């Protein structure tokens, strides 16, 4: 009695394929001629819309992939606790969260590596770490070093099930087609079965074993007297005490009374004076809130009792007089093409991943991690450039669907029509905005610069001088901070004291202060909207241009991944979508890196440092940012020459592996260059000659040796770009903040 | 405009007219091949260089070739 | 002269198997310019950007091929 | 110095290396038998016969041009 | 300091355009007949095996330049 | 299984391997004998 | 002269420009059995009228495309589609096919050019005809 | 009396003053102390640091001259068995297939027989198979 349908052992478990690489394409299955037939092994593999023409078998591969990654992502986490357990100071830490430096991973001593395993306090010797795991497992109620050990063996074990269950829903059982069709009741049970039980779920962790352990260990008592988790539960007096209401046990819940629940479910907003973290009443009624909304928002979809929206409707329905057909069409779409999903669930993803990176640092959910600058400088960037990468891939995966499944004649005067019927006016207006945006900001930038060497200051770009004010950001910042008065009544204070009030400081340094904003602030942010709507207009471009142009008009035959349509028509070098994410990923790799470089500047020099006993605090820089950031030479010398200081001269110290990495970063970036700069007929004639060299000897390869195709290179290039500046950007940064104290 | 020339190791196997997506080669008949006929190019005033003619011969180096010369607006490919 | 089952070196002195040993898969009868077929065990460049392989055979005149055998 | 000196004779060598090689493949190879009828200064041959970019002798001098600005440096 | 400079770079400018104009030479102003079999036809002879040798000699001391260095790094 | 021998000797599990095996060697001797900058 | 009905069209800023009007433009026609949606090569889709359709470019290349999306991308083979040349001054060129036969197919009463009786081995060097205005293929 | 601008490190008040304090490598507290008494035997400069000496002398022939043949015989045997595996896969009627997927008994028994490259090299050199003539060698046109 349900809508599953799936078909049993289609596909044998033998391992006859395995030892035949290339199966499943029939271009490189019938063995390899020349070099290139490795690199296509490595590059069509998993893209299986190429290799069969069934949907059905299609997105019987997703799922099982799906479950691998899965899979893949488990045993790193189970590796990441393990670590943690029996190669960290976790337990040393815990008792002192003020004075040891976190550190789970341990260097032998073979080469002289064992200078990396620098003293991180308490006596012991390790890499100190910044992915803030241990921040983390103290918010989560871990005090004991077992607890982790079980966490991992669980998470191995989980990561075998979902190995055994891709196994056993693609080679054994396999849904049909229909059942991945199910858009609906799919919505209805991952809103609904997934975000609103897991947030209930969490919520009773937080409520039942957070909160007791938290509040023991915020109040002075030692980590080893702390009681487990477990004898709250068994002991519901121990709970009690802590929280008064808990003597009313869950009668108030069913009567609506739920005021009583008031004391450990709280509006506080601010911070823990305690840790510097959030409070976790905050956090537990958050996420109880969370999932109630989930859960009411996941029954909206009709499945199975005719209760319920159904999105093909309300897409057909929501149409206007300027768009003609409207939304209709987009169901078929979406419920038939798999990279049309991907491009629109890359996005909002990498927005999230985004959005995350922006909101944990302004007000810091896990205890210590304010006061732990490498923490936050690492989450922040990290997590930043996981999201550029995914709208990056967003824009490419998008251009992908164009090409290859976007069909005409069911988009009759829908809204895609209509994208490319006037995308010439959307890149034209794009293209002007850009310029404009990119002169007046940069332009800025080099008044500004050119005034200062001139001898002229009082004609800069300044707070001394000629002002741009961002008074809206000013004027919402005062807003949010008068907030808890009146217009959120309920509120103790503040959301984040990034908007303003007082100076949250947790032990001798600042873990949040207000962050004003001036002219740097104002330029800045509006180079960070000139950067990115660069970015947006040259993956738009791709997308909308991907089938065709004025230049090529069949360019959607050629394929999405083609190099060229030869020197022809002046030349057309680089006119696939492929090209246009070729040359996205450095634009948005120029964003990321600016913004990075901005919270990393302005972080130090107007939030992070030090409070005296006397109530002053210190930054780090000496609030140089609003001086020195409205010149590119400011940016070049109180930036980089001066933070690479602590960089520099790491060698001789446990920070020489950042160091070392540094100068890496400064090589691939380099080598990227000869890739990039160059093309395959020159590396093809020297591989002729060096291919004679070898014959005189008769050594002579059997696989013809060829020089990389034309987006071959371009991908090595760019990546190998990437992977340099990337590189050089995390050496320093980590270099430079575990210096800062 | 461009130059299209064909040499007399042309096979007739239509390739490089298919592939040519202007409609500046042609069949004609001959002798010196089993398929009795050759290519032309008589429209080369049309070509623009886009080299899928040379990307399509099977033989050996290449039966034609494409010399780019004066740039026209047909040679260009300009819409404006 | 040149028959099947054959074993030739080229002297087109522009193919790309130029002093490489070819195979006489096939020849015809007269009026055509390059009646001899030879295919070669290695592949030449031919093929767009990207493809796996190239071409293996080709037409020769009989002046442009010497005996090996 | 000695190093240095090491690393100034591997420049010198790799530009060399790049100009010679242009200079010699100007006339033809075994990927454009007849580069000398399509001049000494031509964009490409198209994305067939395996794709040839940067395939002129002009392309080998530009890219020495980089080779030599390093070893200057 | 900037004389030495400013004449090393023209140097290096200068011994560019050398052999970049002697590829045109190539290309252009050689007659095979002419000079058939004497000194300027026989480079051509053995091309393949200047260019393999200096390839050697390249990668021989790129790679074990950049190991000593890497290594005392 | 057939199938997993062919597939253990592709190239790629060849180089690694023998990648891994030299060096656990050269470790091992260094962790034994460090410091040779030549033979004495 | 060019008869035909207009596609089922809701217009683009891909079509024309002032090159139409200033220099020359190009027309194709063709008979569609059943009316039906096609791709337009300016971008989007449009709807073929049934019986004689009549539509303008802007480029050559852009109207052997859309004969060529015709002729493969339809059950009912579109086998009838003829592209002309248009200028200003009203004159009308028809160009393909060239003689009612497509290229593809040898037809005898053509006239092979552009044909060299030599391999392309057999070229003369550059040094043998420097100075001269011509080029080692062209002679 | 060569090399009066380096000293032994024996005697050399820097090199005496800064291997007091030389790090330990390994696990093994000693690794210090034996490699200030192994670098006291080799020639410093004035920074305190062993110097290399390679002009051809057998005194200094530790520096360079035992590690060259040490790396030329393990080189000579990589590319020896190379070669003659290439050579014996080439009259397989498929040798890329086998060169992808590696015939791994013929691998290591090609690996075995490595040792006696130099002898092998010669007598191929001697037999004439180990250089191909120039006329049956594939070469682009002049
Ligand atoms: C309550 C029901 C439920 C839940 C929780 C999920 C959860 C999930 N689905 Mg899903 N799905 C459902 C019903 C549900 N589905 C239905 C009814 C259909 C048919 C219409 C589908 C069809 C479907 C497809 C086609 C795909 C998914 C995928 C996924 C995963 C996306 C990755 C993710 O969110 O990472 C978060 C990951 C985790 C939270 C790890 C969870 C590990 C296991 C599987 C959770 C089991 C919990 C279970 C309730 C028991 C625990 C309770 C208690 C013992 C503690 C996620 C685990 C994707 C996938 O391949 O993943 C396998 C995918 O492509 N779903
Ligand atoms: C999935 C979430 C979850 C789970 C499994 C539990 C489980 C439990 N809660 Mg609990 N609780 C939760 C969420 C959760 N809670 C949330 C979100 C709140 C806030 C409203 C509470 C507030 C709460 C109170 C006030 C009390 C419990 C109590 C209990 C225990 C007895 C109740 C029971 O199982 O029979 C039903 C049990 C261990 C009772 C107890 O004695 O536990 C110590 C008790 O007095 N809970
Ligand atoms: C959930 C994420 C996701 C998923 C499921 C897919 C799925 C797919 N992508 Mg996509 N993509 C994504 C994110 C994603 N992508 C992102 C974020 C980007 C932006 C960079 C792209 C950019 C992109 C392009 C440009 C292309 C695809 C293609 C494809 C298809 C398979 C071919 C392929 O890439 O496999 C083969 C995979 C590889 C060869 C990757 C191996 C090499 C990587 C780059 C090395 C990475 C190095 C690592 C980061 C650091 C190592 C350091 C080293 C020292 C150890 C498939 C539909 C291709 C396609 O058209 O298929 C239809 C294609 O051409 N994707
Ligand atoms: C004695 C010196 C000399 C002479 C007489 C020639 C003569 C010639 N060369 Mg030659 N060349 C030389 C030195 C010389 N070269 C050097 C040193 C190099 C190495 C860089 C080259 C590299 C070279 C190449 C690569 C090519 C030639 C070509 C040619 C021929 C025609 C094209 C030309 O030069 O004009 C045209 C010249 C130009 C358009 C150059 C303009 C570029 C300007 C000068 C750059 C200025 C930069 C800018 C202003 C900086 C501003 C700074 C500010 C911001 C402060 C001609 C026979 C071409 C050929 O084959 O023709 C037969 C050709 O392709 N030469
Ligand atoms: C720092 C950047 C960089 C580097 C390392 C190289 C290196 C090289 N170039 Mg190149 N090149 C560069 C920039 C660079 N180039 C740029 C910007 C240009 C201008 C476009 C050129 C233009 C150019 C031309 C025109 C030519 C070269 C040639 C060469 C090779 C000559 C050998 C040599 O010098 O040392 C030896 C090589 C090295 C020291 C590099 C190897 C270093 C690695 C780290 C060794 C270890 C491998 C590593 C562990 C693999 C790990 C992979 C795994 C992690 C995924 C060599 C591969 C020539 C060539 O092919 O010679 C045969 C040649 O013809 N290059
Ligand atoms: C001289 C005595 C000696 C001692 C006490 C050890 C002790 C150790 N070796 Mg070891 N080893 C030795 C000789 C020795 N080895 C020699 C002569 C070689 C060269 C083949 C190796 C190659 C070697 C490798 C490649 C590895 C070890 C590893 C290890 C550690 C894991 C336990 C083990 O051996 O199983 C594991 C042993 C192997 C996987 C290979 C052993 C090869 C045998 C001894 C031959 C252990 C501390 C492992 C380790 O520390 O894990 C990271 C590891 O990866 N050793
Ligand atoms: C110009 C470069 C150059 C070259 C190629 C050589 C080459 C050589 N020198 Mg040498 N040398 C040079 C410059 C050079 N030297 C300079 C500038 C000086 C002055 C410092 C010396 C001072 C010098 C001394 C003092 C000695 C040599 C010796 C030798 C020979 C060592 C034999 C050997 O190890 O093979 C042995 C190979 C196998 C066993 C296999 C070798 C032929 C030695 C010699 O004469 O040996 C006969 C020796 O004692 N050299
Ligand atoms: C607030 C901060 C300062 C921002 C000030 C900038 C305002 C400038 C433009 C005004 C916004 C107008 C939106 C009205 C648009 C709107 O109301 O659409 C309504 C109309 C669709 O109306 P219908 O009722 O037909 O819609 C049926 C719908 O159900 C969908 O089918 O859409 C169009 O006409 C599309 C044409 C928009 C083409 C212009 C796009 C402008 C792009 C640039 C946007 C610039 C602002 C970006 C910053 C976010
Ligand atoms: C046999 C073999 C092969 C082939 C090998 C071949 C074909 C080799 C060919 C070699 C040729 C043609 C020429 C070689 C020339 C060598 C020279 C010129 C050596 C010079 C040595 C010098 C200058 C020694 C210098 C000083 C010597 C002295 C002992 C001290 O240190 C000081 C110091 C460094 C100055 C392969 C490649 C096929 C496979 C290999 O495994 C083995
Ligand atoms: C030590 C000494 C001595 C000796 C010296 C010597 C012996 C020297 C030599 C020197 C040398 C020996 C040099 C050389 C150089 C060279 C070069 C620099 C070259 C270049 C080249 C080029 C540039 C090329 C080009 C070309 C071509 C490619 C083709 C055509 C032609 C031409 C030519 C144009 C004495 C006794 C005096 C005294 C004592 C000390
Ligand atoms: C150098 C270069 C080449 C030549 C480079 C080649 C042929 C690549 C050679 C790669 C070697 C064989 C392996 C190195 C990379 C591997 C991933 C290393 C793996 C190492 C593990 C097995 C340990 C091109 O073909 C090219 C094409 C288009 C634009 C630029 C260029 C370009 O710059
Ligand atoms: S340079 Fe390369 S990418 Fe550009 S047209 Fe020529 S072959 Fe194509
Ligand atoms: S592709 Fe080449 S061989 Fe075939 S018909 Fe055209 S010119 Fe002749």
């Amino acid at each position: 009695k349900a809508k599953v349908s799936v078909d049993n052992n289609p596909v044998p478990t033998s391992f006859e394929k395995w030892g035949k690489p290339g199966h499943f394409d029939r271009t490189l299955a019938r063995g390899p001629k020349t070099t290139t037939w490795i690199w296509n092994l490595h590059a069509n593999a998993h893209d299986f819309d190429s290799q069969t023409s069934d949907l059905e078998d299609v997105s019987r591969k997703i799922f099982s992939a799906h479950f691998g990654h899965l899979a893949v992502v488990f045993v790193w986490l189970s590796g990441m606790y393990f670590h943690g357990a029996k190669f960290s100071n976790y337990e040393g830490w815990l008792a002192d969260p003020t004075h040891i430096k976190p550190s789970a991973q341990v260097v032998w001593p073979i080469v002289g590596q064992g200078i990396l395993n620098g003293d991180v306090g308490g006596g012991f010797h390790g890499i100190q770490i910044t992915s803030g795991l241990f921040y983390l497992w103290r918010a989560s109620g871990f005090t004991d070093s077992y607890q982790l050990y079980c966490t991992a063996i669980g998470g191995l074990v989980m990561a075998a099930l979902m190995l055994f269950a891709g196994w056993f829903h693609y080679h054994v059982k396999a849904p049909k087609l229909e059942w991945f069709q199910n858009v609906e009741s799919m919505m209805n049970h991952h809103l609904a079965g997934l975000l609103g039980l897991g947030s209930l779920g969490w919520a009773g962790h937080q409520i039942h074993v957070s909160m007791p352990i938290n509040k023991l260990l915020d109040a002075g008592v030692a980590p080893k007297d702390i009681p487990l988790p477990h004898e709250f539960i068994l002991e519901p007096s121990k709970m009690a005490e802590l929280y008064p209401s808990f003597a009313q046990g869950l009668t108030p819940f069913f009567t609506l009374n739920w005021g009583v629940y008031s004391d450990f479910l709280t509006f506080k907003g601010g911070l823990n004076p305690v840790t510097g973290g959030l409070w976790l009443s905050d956090t537990a009624h958050h996420h109880l809130a969370i999932a109630v909304l989930f859960i009411i928002a996941g029954h909206m979809y009709r499945t199975n009792w005719g209760i319920g929206h159904s999105m093909k409707e309300i897409l057909e329905a929501h149409k206007g007089p300027f768009t003609g057909e409207g939304h209709k069409g987009l169901y078929e779409i979406l419920t038939t093409s798999w990279h049309a999903q991907l491009a629109i669930n890359l996005a909002l993803l990498g927005s999230l991943t985004i959005i995350v990176a922006q909101h944990m640092y302004a007000m810091p959910p896990y205890p210590y991690q304010a006061i732990d600058y490498a923490t936050q400088l690492s989450l922040f960037t990290h997590h930043m450039w996981i999201g550029g990468f995914l709208i990056v891939g967003a824009g490419a995966h998008g251009a992908i669907f164009m090409v290859r499944d976007y069909d005409p004649a069911k988009n009759v005067n829908n809204l895609l029509d209509r994208m490319l019927r006037h995308r010439d006016a959307i890149i034209s207006h794009l293209n002007w905005v850009c310029i404009f945006l990119g002169f007046h900001s940069f332009g800025l930038y080099i008044h500004n610069d050119t005034m200062r060497a001139l001898g002229r200051p009082q004609d800069m770009f300044s707070d001394t001088a000629i002002q741009l004010q961002p008074i809206f950001a000013q004027w919402v910042q005062h807003l949010h901070t008068l907030a808890p008065g009146a217009t959120a009544p309920n509120a103790l204070a503040t959301a984040s004291y990034a908007f303003g009030g007082e100076t949250i400081a947790v032990a001798g340094k600042v873990a949040m202060m207000p962050i004003t904003l001036g002219t740097a602030d104002f330029m800045v942010h509006h180079i960070h909207a000139f950067t990115i709507h660069v970015t947006a207009l040259i993956l738009l471009k791709g997308v909308l241009y991907a089938r065709s142009s004025r230049l090529v008009p069949d360019k959607a035959n050629l394929g999405f991944r083609f190099p060229c349509d030869g020197p022809g028509r002046g030349g057309t070098c680089q006119v696939s979508g492929w090209d246009h994410v070729f040359l996205g990923l450095f634009w948005m790799y120029n964003s990321l890196s600016i913004v990075i470089f901005h919270f990393s500047w302005k972080m130090q020099s107007d939030v992070w440092g030090t409070v005296s006993p006397d109530g002053s605090v210190t930054h780090v820089t000496l609030g140089n940012f609003a001086q020195s950031a409205i010149t590119i030479n400011g940016w070049l010398r109180d930036f980089l020459w001066a933070q690479a200081a602590n960089v520099i001269n790491s060698y001789g110290s446990a920070l020489s592996a950042y160091g070392i990495m540094f100068l890496a970063g400064h090589f691939v970036f380099a080598f990227s260059l000869m890739f990039l700069f160059s093309g395959r007929g020159y590396w093809q004639e020297l591989i002729e000659s060096i291919v004679w060299a070898h014959n005189k000897l008769n050594v002579a390869p059997a696989i013809q040796p060829r020089a990389l195709s034309i987006i071959q290179g371009r991908a090595v290039g760019v990546a190998h770009y990437l992977l340099g500046g990337i590189v050089t950007t995390w050496a320093f940064f980590l270099a430079r903040s575990l210096s800062i104290g | 405009s461009h130059s299209v020339k064909i040499y007399d190791t042309c096979i007739g196997c239509t390739q490089c007219v298919r592939a040519c997506p202007l409609d500046v080669l042609e069949m004609v008949p001959w002798d010196g091949c089993k398929a009795a006929q050759i290519a032309s190019s008589p429209r080369t005033e049309d070509c623009v260089g886009c080299k899928r003619c040379e990307t399509a011969c099977p033989t050996d180096f290449l039966s034609i070739r494409v010399y780019l010369g004066a740039e026209t607006t047909r040679s260009m490919g300009l819409a404006y | 002269a040149l028959n099947r089952g054959d074993k030739v070196r080229i002297k087109r002195t522009e193919s790309y198997w130029y002093g490489d040993v070819g195979t006489v898969a096939s020849v015809e009868k007269s009026g055509i310019l390059y009646p001899v077929i030879v295919r070669f065990d290695r592949v030449n460049y031919n093929g767009f950007s990207g493809s796996a392989s190239g071409v293996n055979t080709n037409n020769f005149a009989e002046n442009e091929l010497e005996l090996v055998q | 110095d000695f190093l240095v000196h090491h690393a100034i004779a591997l420049g010198l060598h790799t530009t060399a290396l790049i100009l010679i090689k242009g200079a010699l493949d100007a006339r033809g190879s075994k990927l454009m038998p007849d580069k000398k009828d399509f001049g000494y200064s031509f964009p490409c041959d198209g994305p067939g016969r395996g794709g040839t970019c940067d395939i002129s002798a002009w392309d080998a001098f530009y890219l020495a041009m980089f080779w030599m600005l390093n070893t200057l440096g | 300091a900037a004389l030495y400079t400013h004449h090393q770079y023209i140097a290096g400018f200068l011994m560019v355009g050398a052999f970049a104009h002697g590829a045109i030479f190539f290309v252009r102003d050689y007659d095979p007949v002419a000079n058939k079999d004497n000194v300027l036809a026989r480079m051509l002879e053995h091309k393949e095996a200047l260019i393999s040798h200096l390839s050697w000699v390249s990668l021989f001391l790129g790679f074990h330049t950049l190991g000593l260095y890497v290594h005392n790094d | 299984m057939d199938g997993l021998k062919s597939f253990l000797s592709t190239a790629p599990v060849m180089i690694m391997a023998l990648l891994t095996f030299t060096a656990g060697i050269l470790i091992e001797f260094n962790r034994f004998y460090p410091d040779l900058l030549f033979h004495p | 002269e060019l008869s035909g009905q207009p596609p089922k069209f809701g217009g683009s800023t891909g079509g024309l420009l002032s090159k139409a009007n200033r220099e020359e433009k190009y027309a194709i026609t063709w008979t569609s059995a059943s009316e039906q949606v096609f791709e337009m090569p300016t971008g989007g889709a449009a709807i073929m009228n049934e019986g004689e359709n009549l539509l303008y470019l802007a480029r050559k290349e852009q109207c052997l495309a859309l004969g060529t999306q015709l002729r493969t991308k339809f059950k009912p083979k579109i086998q009838d589609y003829k592209i002309y040349r248009v200028y200003p001054s009203g004159e009308v060129q028809y160009l393909h096919p060239a003689d009612g036969v497509f290229p593809e197919k040898v037809n005898e009463g053509r006239e092979a050019q552009g044909t060299k009786t030599r391999r392309i081995g057999q070229n003369p060097e550059p040094v043998t005809i420097k100075f001269s205005g011509k080029a080692p293929y062209e002679v | 009396d060569d090399f009066a601008n380096l000293t032994p490190c024996s005697e050399n008040p820097a090199y005496l003053a800064k291997s007091k304090n030389f790090l330990n490598t390994t696990n093994d507290p000693n690794s210090g102390k034996i490699r200030a008494e192994r670098y006291a035997s080799a020639l410093c400069g004035p920074e305190g640091y062993p110097h290399l000496i390679v002009d051809g002398r057998f005194t200094h022939a530790g520096d360079f001259l035992i590690p060259s043949i040490l790396f030329l015989y393990i080189a000579g045997w990589i590319g020896w068995v190379g070669r003659s595996y290439l050579i014996e896969i080439r009259e397989s009627k498929n040798p890329e297939m086998q060169e992808v997927v590696i015939n791994v008994p013929l691998a290591i028994k090609k690996m075995l027989g490595g040792f006696l490259w130099p002898l092998a090299a010669v007598g191929e050199y001697t037999s004439g198979k180990l250089v191909m003539k120039d006329s049956e060698i594939p070469t682009s046109p002049r």
